[PDB]
């Protein structure tokens, strides 16, 4: 519960603050400390673990993840794709 | 590298802000809501494109970078300018730029792609130059002095012409590259020769 | 003459070629037809008649595929004879002038399809305006047809307040016409009211087309043009306001009212604008459009007091004073903003009136000179009663102000005149409270 | 009409105006100065400054009759307003000196505005000056006096800007220079909008012919025209490119008038547009035509700022400036025979950080990309600068590999490999083209 | 009120440019900024300042 999730942008900005998949924007380059391949890996199983925790009580990863109220698993499987 | 390639479009958005500036020096007089009714209130039809063209570079250049600012911007920004794709029918008051209230999007824009670029150049200037004094002010800013080039056109053939094949009696085929040579190329052509912007 | 007829088959059969290449439509293919017309009249016992000779000969023949059975051949005939400067016969502006009026093109979307055929925004504007000022002349009865073709190439309405933007041509749209000799004429050619009754449906094509036609009708025919578009007004309850604009635009341009007809013109115009506001709702107050229809109104009291100055004038101020009456009494209460704008406009308004009053009394009141005192404005109570009458909101003045204004007007005359004035069957008519009585 | 003293009026009002406004902060204050010039200019003396106050006082009638369509007439009756104003009447003493200050806290704002907007870089001092001829102050007194050309919008401490990022006191020659610049412009994107690339330059003049501004500008005779045009050259120069010098902008103007001259001897003989050759939109017609030709000659003097004073001599022994745009090329082969003739003289160091900054804009100019077109003898002098190049450039490799390897790990090998560069010098002077044979052979048996 | 518009004016004028230290306050007023005559009473106040 509004705990400060791993691989987010940083300035704090608690939770899965990200836009739709279909973004034209920069390819998400790694943040304040970090070499970009364990950023994206760490990334991508985290978005795993999420999305099997998502799959289960789909509420709490609305309380979770910050812009949507519609569905998380179309959202998180573009961003699989991704 | 994906924010270096947007520096092309930065004096077509400053020639925006310059013919901004010298039309709505003024203040809570502007009387226009949206982007499209003002680019419809113009009657010659040239400056009309013109100024169509250069809002859709400028909408591409926003809708391409609107992470980065709020999170390694030095001018700290809400969260209520980059929460959805700006389109021509958006709101008119992003383009004028401020610097306190819903304005912060050309500037924030403008400053931050200055920040990168006299960051990269003062990472080069540190490095190998140890000093120079060439400065240009942001009064004349022509095409020439951005980082300009082009990835399908400029910058894949000058690495793909640095591969080198290496094979062994035995026979194998060994990729290597050779980082002094790629060096040498890229810095002669692209980010040598540039200022350090005010 | 043997190669005079060999001349003109080979201008029929180039003419043909370049009506053949008309089939497709795009601006690409009419970029090619000013080119060939350039170098056709540029290689050509000629006289300048037989080159209109062979134009003349054939636009008689395509009306009979196109007056029962079509834009295009307009455009095609105005670059063909602008392409010479050559003189039309006035019976063929009978022709050519319904070549050019959009039927079956009733939507606007069919107009801005038709729009990239003819995208550069200012040859045309010439084209069209000298085209019109050649039509001016005593046939005049299509042209109307044409300004819905020139009011969809250029920028949208203009919605601000009036004496802001510029005078009649750019409200209206036209920049290039002299109207102002023909709304103010002997109007022996009322064939416009008829051409507008028959052609109503041009004005769903566009915006600026029943402003346009309001800045053109003279004044006896201008409460007619209101009657018969209510239903317009049905479909959109904004165009009143062009309606008020319009107004205000040709009032301050005729001089003083000097008969009986603008008399009864005047009312006839204030009686159905009133009809008009009075009819649907308040929803023509919509979107808080209020404060500039409260603007509107005050300018056009304005300009009808400046007008009159013969004071058997004053139905006219007294119509215009319970028109603003009537859309004060509409408007939905939201704060104070429009608690103080209803106070600043009626103070504004009962000014403007007390200012009317003090510019044509400049003289004193029942001067006797013939032992048979009678009053100097012989029909005074009458304009007292009436300016008096309208109900206005009593929170405010009205009441306390003018019969104040009267009662210092009253006593400027000496008590034994005056006392034999009140009672000598021209103090007439007490009225059951009749408040100027009771002055 | 006589119901007010309206010279003494804006005589009041003129110092309580000026001192409202501030520019930039330090570029040039000068409100002491407007009080000055605007004092001395306006009474009723000369027809020059009574002409000014006529036709200052239409545009403060025509901008008052649009600042106050917006009133709701009960501030328009600005004496009843004022006298039951009863805070005024008693602060101001009097009721005609009361009212007197009432126009004058009126008019005071509205001369604030006008004079920022004329005052935008120094155009009054075009008045102020003596001995200037009659196209100054003729065109001064003809863009003053349109109200359609010269928009002037309405709005407490204005900000008027500066456009020029002058020196001490520019005062700008030509009267307006930012709406004429302003006004091609527009006039530019619509004549490249309306038709194509081939007659643009006829288009582009007949439609400049056109405007009241050219049938202005068409009756001053033939050397008013040369003077405006050669002013118009200056002050477009320093309005587009921030120079900071007054000799380098000298050889600018000879460039661009190089430039339009060119761009004039181009076409073979219309002789319908050129009989107006000595007209004023050629300028944006030649930095249209060769932008980045000056602008690359731009940054070759601002990078190196010496080679100007090599420039000094240069006109001084060619006579450039007559046919072509040839002044690149000489100052291409002033830089180089600057690096030529000394090659270690501030220190090996600074000769690398100076050689690895005019690399660049040296090797854009000696590009067939960037010379498109012009005579045989600017290609020739290119060849020239080519080779002198490439030897330059051949040393600046030699240097930054062994040179500074040397003076970094190992110092006993210098007094060798200083010797070896004079050696390659020596050998190389005859011939400067490593695609061929020999020189590549005596490279290889030198090393 | 006359004297605080004088200087009201006098002080937007020294605030955004320069001033000698020195200079008795008429010798600013009628020559410099080339000011009328409003009243003698303020100058008779301003003359030893």
């Amino acid at each position: 519960a509004n705990a400060f999730l791993p691989t987010m942008p940083e300035d704090t900005q608690t939770g899965h603050v990200l836009g739709s998949p279909q973004s034209s924007g920069v390819a998400e380059v790694s943040d304040r400390g970090q070499s970009p391949v364990v950023f994206i890996l760490t990334r991508l199983l985290t978005h795993l673990a999420m999305l099997v925790g998502a799959t289960h009580n789909p509420q709490a990863l609305t309380v979770i993840i910050k812009p949507w109220v519609q569905d998380p698993q179309g959202f998180l499987q573009q961003h699989i794709q991704r | 590298e994906a924010e270096l390639r947007l520096v092309k479009f930065l004096p077509e958005i400053l020639a925006l802000q310059r013919d901004l500036v010298k039309q709505f020096q003024n203040v809570s007089r502007v009387e226009y809501s949206s982007i499209r009714g003002f680019i419809h209130s113009h009657s010659s039809d040239g400056l009309r494109k013109l100024l169509h063209d250069r809002i859709t570079i400028f909408l591409s250049t926003w809708n391409a970078l609107r992470r980065s600012l709020e999170t390694n911007g030095e001018i700290k920004l809400p969260k209520d300018y980059c929460c959805s794709d700006l389109d021509l029918d958006a709101e008119f008051e992003v383009i004028l730029p401020r610097r306190q209230g819903l304005g912060l999007c050309g500037t924030a824009l403008v400053s931050y792609l200055i920040s990168l670029h006299n960051n990269m150049v003062y990472t080069v200037q540190k490095f190998s130059n140890e000093d120079n004094s060439y400065s240009v002010d942001i009064s004349e800013v022509a095409d020439l002095h951005v980082i300009s080039y082009e990835v399908e056109r400029d910058l894949n053939p000058l690495i793909l012409s640095n591969c080198q094949y290496q094979v062994q009696q035995g026979g194998e085929t060994s990729q290597e590259f050779d980082l002094e040579k790629i060096q040498r190329q890229i810095s002669s052509r692209f980010l040598q020769g540039k200022p350090r912007l005010t | 003459k043997e190669l005079l007829k060999g001349k003109k088959q080979a201008a029929v059969v180039m003419l043909d070629r370049i009506f053949s290449v008309l089939q497709p439509w795009s601006d690409i293919n009419l970029q090619s037809f000013m080119t060939q017309f350039l170098q056709f009249y540029s290689v050509v016992q000629y006289e300048e008649k037989e080159v209109w000779t062979n134009l003349w000969e054939h636009v008689k023949k395509q009306m009979a595929p196109f007056l029962e059975g079509k834009l295009t051949l307009g455009l095609s005939i105005l670059f063909m004879v602008e392409a010479a400067e050559f003189t039309v016969p006035k019976k063929d502006l009978d022709s050519l002038c319904y070549l050019l009026i959009p039927s079956a093109g009733s939507p606007e979307a069919l107009h801005s399809d038709l729009s990239p055929v003819l995208r550069i925004r200012q040859r045309w504007r010439i084209y069209l305006t000298n085209l019109c000022l050649r039509c001016i002349d005593e046939r005049c009865d299509r042209w109307l047809g044409i300004l819905p073709l020139l009011h969809t190439c250029m920028q949208k309405s203009p919605p601000k307040k009036n004496s802001k933007s510029q005078p009649e041509d750019t409200w209206a749209g036209l920049e290039g016409i002299s109207f102002s000799e023909f709304r103010d004429k002997a109007p022996t050619r009322s064939q416009p009211l008829q051409f507008m009754q028959s052609k109503m449906a041009l004005l769903r094509v566009d915006e600026y087309l029943f402003r346009s036609w309001l800045s053109v009708v003279p004044l006896e025919s201008l409460s007619s043009y209101l009657e018969n578009s209510i239903d317009y007004l049905s479909d959109v309850p904004v165009r009143v306001l062009d309606c008020l604009q319009g107004i205000s635009y040709r009032l301050p341009g005729l001089r003083k009212i000097s008969n009986q007809n603008m008399k009864k013109d005047v009312e006839n115009v204030f009686k159905m604008l009133m009809h008009l506001v009075d009819i649907y709702q308040h929803r023509i107050f919509g979107e808080n459009l209020l404060q500039i229809y409260l603007t509107e109104c005050l300018t056009l009291h304005e300009t009808v007091c400046n007008i009159t100055a013969n004071h058997q004038f004053f139905e006219i101020p007294a119509l215009s004073a319970e028109l603003i009456c009537k859309l004060l009494e509409l408007s939905p209460p939201g704060e104070k903003s429009y608690e103080d704008l209803v106070t600043s406009t009626l103070q504004e308004a009962l000014a403007t009136t007390r200012n009317w009053l003090r510019s044509l009394f400049k003289s004193r009141m029942l001067s006797i000179s013939s032992a048979y005192v009678r009053l100097t404005y012989s029909e005074e109570m009458a304009v007292w009663r009436r300016l008096v009458e309208i109900g206005f909101p009593e929170k405010h003045g009205w009441k306390g102000s003018l019969l104040g204004d009267m009662e210092g007007r009253l006593k400027q005359e000496p008590p034994r005149l005056q006392i034999s004035f009140f009672c000598s069957s021209q103090c007439r008519d007490g009225g059951l409270h009749d408040s100027v009585s009771r002055s | 009409s006589q119901f007010l003293d309206t010279t003494r009026l804006v005589q009041s009002c003129v110092q309580g105006a000026v001192g409202m406004l501030r520019d930039q902060n330090e570029s040039c204050a000068r409100n002491m100065r407007r009080v000055t010039i605007l004092l001395d200019l306006l009474n009723e003396d000369n027809t020059r400054n009574a002409s000014f106050l006529r036709e200052s006082k239409m545009r403060l009638h025509v901008l008052l009759n649009k600042q106050e369509e917006n009133q709701v007439r009960s501030l328009k009756e600005w004496v009843t307003r004022e006298a039951a104003n009863q805070d005024a009447l008693q602060e101001a003493g009097t009721f005609r000196h009361t009212l007197w200050k009432r126009v004058q806290d009126v008019v005071t704002p509205i001369l604030a505005s006008m004079i920022a907007h004329i005052d935008r870089d120094g155009n009054l001092e075009l008045l102020a000056q003596p001995d200037s001829p009659a196209w100054v102050q003729d065109l001064w007194m003809f863009i003053y006096s349109d109200i359609k050309f010269l928009n002037i919008s309405l709005v407490s401490f204005i900000l008027v800007q500066s456009h020029m990022n002058l020196l001490k006191d520019a005062y700008n020659a030509v009267p307006f220079s930012w709406r004429i610049r302003d006004y091609l412009e527009e006039l530019w994107v619509q004549a490249q909008y309306i038709t194509d690339t081939e007659g643009l330059s006829k288009k582009f003049v007949e439609i400049f012919q056109k405007t009241p501004l050219g049938v202005f500008l068409a009756q001053f005779p033939v050397a008013q025209q040369q003077k405006l045009l050669q002013s118009y050259l200056k002050d477009f120069l320093l309005l587009t490119m921030k120079v900071s010098s007054r000799e380098e902008l000298m050889f600018l103007q000879m460039a661009l008038w190089s430039c339009l001259r060119e761009l004039q001897e181009a076409s073979g003989t219309p002789d319908e547009t050129y009989k107006f050759p000595l007209s004023l939109p050629w300028v944006h017609l030649a930095f249209q035509h060769f932008r980045t030709r000056l602008q690359n000659f731009s940054r070759i003097l601002t990078i190196h700022p010496q080679v100007l004073s090599s420039l000094s001599q240069a006109a001084e022994k060619h006579s450039l400036a007559g046919c072509e745009m040839t002044l690149d090329a000489f100052a291409a082969m002033a830089c180089a025979e600057m690096l030529k003739g000394d090659l270690l003289k501030p220190s090996p160091k600074a000769w690398l950080q100076l050689v690895k900054n005019l690399s660049t804009p040296l090797e854009l100019v000696c590009s067939e990309g960037y010379l498109c077109d012009s005579g045989s003898m600017t290609r020739s002098v290119i060849q020239e600068v080519r080779a002198l190049w490439n030897r330059i450039f051949s040393i600046a490799l030699f240097v930054e590999h062994v040179l500074l390897g040397t003076e970094s790990h190992i110092p006993e090998l210098s007094p060798l490999v200083t010797t070896y560069v004079s050696l390659l010098d020596k050998c190389l002077e005859e011939d400067s083209n490593l695609k061929t044979c020999r020189p590549f052979v005596a490279v290889m048996t030198t090393l | 009120c006359e004297a605080l518009s004088i200087i009201e004016i006098t002080l937007g004028f020294l605030s955004t440019a320069g001033g000698d230290p020195g200079m008795d306050l008429n010798v600013y007023i009628e020559e410099v900024l080339r000011m009328c005559d409003q009243t003698a009473q303020v100058l008779k106040a301003f003359s030893r300042c």
